[PDB]
């Protein structure tokens, strides 16, 4: 899958800035992921705000 | 999905 649990990603916050995050659980039906950030916080992030932290 | 753009 293009996204998976434990994948390192870049996620856009509402400020418009990208943060390094880690995916914890993916919900393909809602195009949403659980992402945890360097402060251990967790958010739900729409797929359109997620990109892999790795080039193909 | 993403942004819908016209041609
Ligand atoms: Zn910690
Ligand atoms: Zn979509």
């Amino acid at each position: 899958p293009r996204l998976w649990e434990g994948q390192d990603v870049l996620a856009r916050w509402t400020d418009g800035l990208l943060y390094l995050g880690t995916i914890k659980k993916v919900d393909s039906a809602r195009e949403v992921c659980l992402v945890q950030f360097e402060d251990d916080s967790q958010f739900l992030v729409l797929w359109k705000d997620i990109s892999p932290a790795a080039l193909p | 999905g993403g942004v819908k753009k016209p041609l």
